[PDB]
RNA sequence: UCCAACGGGGCCUUUCCUUUUUACUUUGAAAAAAUUAGAGUGUUCAAAGCAGGCGGCUCGAAUAUAUUAGCAUGGAAUAAUAGAAUAGGAUGAUUAAUAGGGACGGUCGGGGGCAUCAGUAUUCAAUUGUCAGAGGUGAAAUUCUUGGAUUUAUUGAAGACUAACUACUGCGAAAGCAUUUGCCAAGGACGUUUUCAUUAAUCAAGAACGAAAGUUAGGGGAUCGAAGAUGAUCAGAUACCGUCGUAGUCUUAACCAUAAACUAUGCCGACUAGGGAUCGGGUGGUGUUUUUUUAAUGA
RNA sequence: GGAUAGUGGCCUACCAUGGUUUCAACGGGUAACGGGGAAUAAGGGUUCGAUUCCGGAGAGGGAGCCUGAGAAACGGCUACCA
């Protein structure tokens, strides 16, 4: 049964990127998915995406430009202190500024650099590079 | 190999057989298209 | 090549009801006129019951596996 | 899914699973049950006392032969007879029948060497830095 | 995704996107209410009532046409079920199987299905007790 | 007097009646000294020890460190938790998940249980015609046979079993399931603009069924047949065969719970290639076989 | 109610039948005094900590006491065992 919609969305995006598809369809949609995709967008890993409202969980169509090496979810959403953030970036990213680790904090969903700038912390959602 | 080759042979033969049957139907329909392009007692019984 | 966001209308018509971009029913409703009484009654396309004219108690359709078969002599319009 | 729970509240199942499975290791089992020294040559000790029964290769002709350097020793702890090496034929003179010898780990099958005789190191006797007390 | 079976069928009804009444529908909402009350008085269950209204009266969906679900409309008029409809049919189906097993003791197949039906009842009975739709002392036979 | 911004005060968006807390995270106290990290200092150097110098000098350890539990504090996300939520004139909330359950419609199936019908075949028995062999093997001998064997024809009885149709087709959780008809309940898929609204997945504990063989007590006992007896012990491709045949094979009521009980391969969910054959349901088109106010519906 | 410096099944009398437990009670093993700490490690972890400081407990093994503000003391007392 569907446990993590975000995992399914990110895996579908990964398979589309691997196969070279220029656009991918994600069902069901969620606020967490939209925020995560917005972070990827801001960092340029994805382009435009459009949300289709069907009076149900909804759908998303994402255009892909081939700039995404990998995107994944860290399940379970571990609690992360500010000191621990560096450790996570050491485990999930091939290099030190290559990629981002995305955290859901009291100030919203943001990459680790923004969380450090704002001095906030929370749980970890995933990574993109 | 073994029994599996024999089963492969049968399916291929059936597939080949189907192609011949279908081509016959296409040939016949073409003939019908070309055909379409180009005693008092019997008339009373023509309906039968 | 195809645009998932703006699919062709013919393409979606071929797809299953639930597999389209926004799922919706392929069924419809009908204005069926009673033969005996000439009154008009609404009948669901895939009706599961033998719809009878209220005035005359005459069967208008008979249920089937899919679309209900309208009784002989009953005229109909899509509403 | 890797065949293990990953939920954030599944610590107990992870802990109990590890404890049960740790006993599969032979090293872990021996460490906990205190049976790791059964395989030891001396049963857990680094050196073993013995009694010199005979100098078996004493009649061999070739000097400093491997056989000439073998002595049969009876372990005092359990009474098991074993063979030990002496450093050389010169050191064979200091060893005599019925004397206390200390053995240490080392003709295959000879896995011990004599380090002390009558409480005195052989090398000290060989180097003429001590006299064997009788 | 059938429970108690290996079937993977997806057959279902597809609710239309629009949540407003059809344009062609030109019957008063109140008249629809009286039809629901009459059919329930005759003894039809809410599932069967919706089929009749949709079949012969053009009622696409009671909630869409009237704004309230058939179950709420009946309770607003004093018509309520003794137990939830889905639980009612499961118990009735089990009763029929138990009656057959009484006459036929060698039907090991029917014996197997009774366990599946009964275990389905316990899962459904447990849900309603939690929601308090069903009294906590309620137990199946 | 008007328009565009920037700013203030009053109202309105209620006719009447019924009827947030936690988790998590930030920050601050606290967590003895010694120990650890760190700053200064020519113990002759070092390991160490150590806090005060000049006559106001703006000189000097500036210090830090601890997973959890308790205390105080800032938090918008995430995850649980709540509502006189969008209520009614008997009564509060949102979707209706290509999650699940239930319902309805016409189907589909060698799915199951109880009856019922048929089919030859095997064995046996009655009658019937004829006469020397029949059987079996690689070859023979027990065996049957002039009271007629084997073979022929007309029948009858018993107990099993459903050939050909039979297919890389169908059903069932698996084991398994092929004659007709009827009854009893069950079921997958499909159709649905019907219904409930999270009721779900995996599963220690705990439960039902489980080929063949086998155990207990009745019934039946045709065919085959472990065991046992007996004929022959000559010939290596036909080298273990022939006759009688106990238990068993069948069924009723309980035990046994094992198979190479196989994808030699945990389950649930999502995604990632092309192709056309088949089974079941549904939709549309078309023209052949069809056929007609009995009805009913096909290929 | 008694006893205590005092709360309290701490004990007594009379009442109820309670209390803990698969979120592991109860029982068993421990070459189990606990901690600050020590070692190793890149990080997570693993091991050691009788041993300079803090806290507990003991004075050959059980039991009971006098004095005193304070001890169930042991370089105080009395009995039993060795
Ligand atoms: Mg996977
Ligand atoms: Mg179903
Ligand atoms: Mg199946
Ligand atoms: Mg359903
Ligand atoms: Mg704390
Ligand atoms: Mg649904
Ligand atoms: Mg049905
Ligand atoms: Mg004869
Ligand atoms: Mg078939
Ligand atoms: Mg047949
Ligand atoms: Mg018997
Ligand atoms: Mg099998
Ligand atoms: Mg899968
Ligand atoms: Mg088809
Ligand atoms: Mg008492
Ligand atoms: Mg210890
Ligand atoms: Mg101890
Ligand atoms: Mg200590
Ligand atoms: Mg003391
Ligand atoms: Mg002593
Ligand atoms: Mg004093
Ligand atoms: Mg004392
Ligand atoms: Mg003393
Ligand atoms: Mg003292
Ligand atoms: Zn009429």
């Amino acid at each position: 049964t569907r446990s993590s919609v975000l995992a399914d969305a990110l895996n579908a995006i990964n398979n589309a990127e691997k196969t070279g598809k220029r656009q991918v369809l994600i069902r069901p949609s969620s606020k967490v998915i939209i925020k995560f995709l917005q972070v990827m967008q801001k960092h340029g890993y994805i382009g435009e995406f459009e949300y289709i409202d069907d009076h149900r969980s909804g759908k998303i169509v994402v255009q892909l430009n081939g700039r995404l090496n990998k995107c994944g979810v860290i399940s379970p959403r571990f609690n992360v202190k500010i000191g621990d953030i560096e450790k996570w970036t050491a485990n999930l990213l091939p290099a030190r500024q290559f990629g981002y680790v995305i955290l859901t904090t009291s100030a919203g969903i943001m990459d680790h650099e923004e969380a450090r700038r704002k001095h906030v912390s929370g749980k970890i959602l995933g990574f993109v590079y | 190999s073994g029994l599996r080759s024999f089963l492969r042979k049968k399916t291929q033969n059936v597939i080949d057989e189907r192609k011949l049957r279908v081509q016959k139907q296409l040939d016949k329909e073409k003939n019908i298209r070309k055909r379409n392009h180009q005693d008092v007692i019997e008339e009373a019984l023509s309906r039968f | 090549v195809q645009d998932l966001l703006h699919p062709t209308a013919a393409s979606e018509a071929r797809k299953h009801k639930l597999k389209t971009l926004v799922q919706g029913p392929r069924s419809y409703f009908l204005d069926v006129k009673c033969p005996g009484c000439l009154n008009i009654t609404t009948v669901f396309s895939h009706a599961q019951t033998a719809v009878t004219c209220e005035s005359c108690s005459t069967i208008l359709c008979t249920p089937t596996g899919g679309k209900a078969k309208l009784s002989e002599g009953t005229s109909f319009r899509r509403k | 899914g890797k065949g293990k729970p990953r939920g954030l509240n599944s610590a107990r199942k992870l802990r109990v699973h590890r404890r049960n499975n740790r006993w599969a290791e032979n090293n872990y089992k021996k460490r906990l049950l205190g049976t790791a020294f059964k395989s030891s040559p001396f049963g857990g000790s680094s050196h073993a006392k013995g009694i010199v029964l005979e100098k078996l290769g004493i009649e061999s002709k070739q000097p400093n032969s491997a056989i000439r350097k073998c002595v049969r020793v009876q372990l005092i702890k359990n009474g098991k007879k074993v063979t030990a090496f002496v450093p050389n034929d010169g050191c064979l003179n200091f060893v005599d029948e019925n004397d206390e010898v200390l053995l240490a780990g080392f003709i295959p099958g000879v896995r011990f060497k004599v380090v002390k005789v009558s409480g005195v190191s052989l090398l000290a006797l060989w180097k003429e830095k001590k006299e064997k007390p009788r | 995704g059938r429970m108690h079976s290996a079937g993977k069928g997806i057959s279902s009804s597809a609710i239309p996107y629009s949540r407003n009444a059809p344009a062609w529908f030109k019957l008063s909402s109140e008249s629809v209410i009286e039809q629901i009350v009459k059919y329930a008085r005759k003894g039809l269950t809410p599932s069967q009532i919706g089929v009749l209204l949709r079949d012969a009266h053009g009622v696409t969906q009671a909630r869409v046409i009237t704004g309230n679900k058939i179950m709420r409309i009946l309770k607003s008029n004093g018509l309520a079920p003794e137990i939830p409809e889905d639980l009612y049919y499961l118990i009735k189906k089990a009763v029929s199987v138990r009656k057959h097993l009484e006459r036929n003791r060698k039907d090991k197949d029917a014996k197997f299905r009774l366990i599946l039906i009964e275990s389905r009842i316990h899962r459904l009975a447990r849900y309603y007790r939690t929601v308090a739709v069903l009294p906590p002392n309620w137990k199946y036979e």
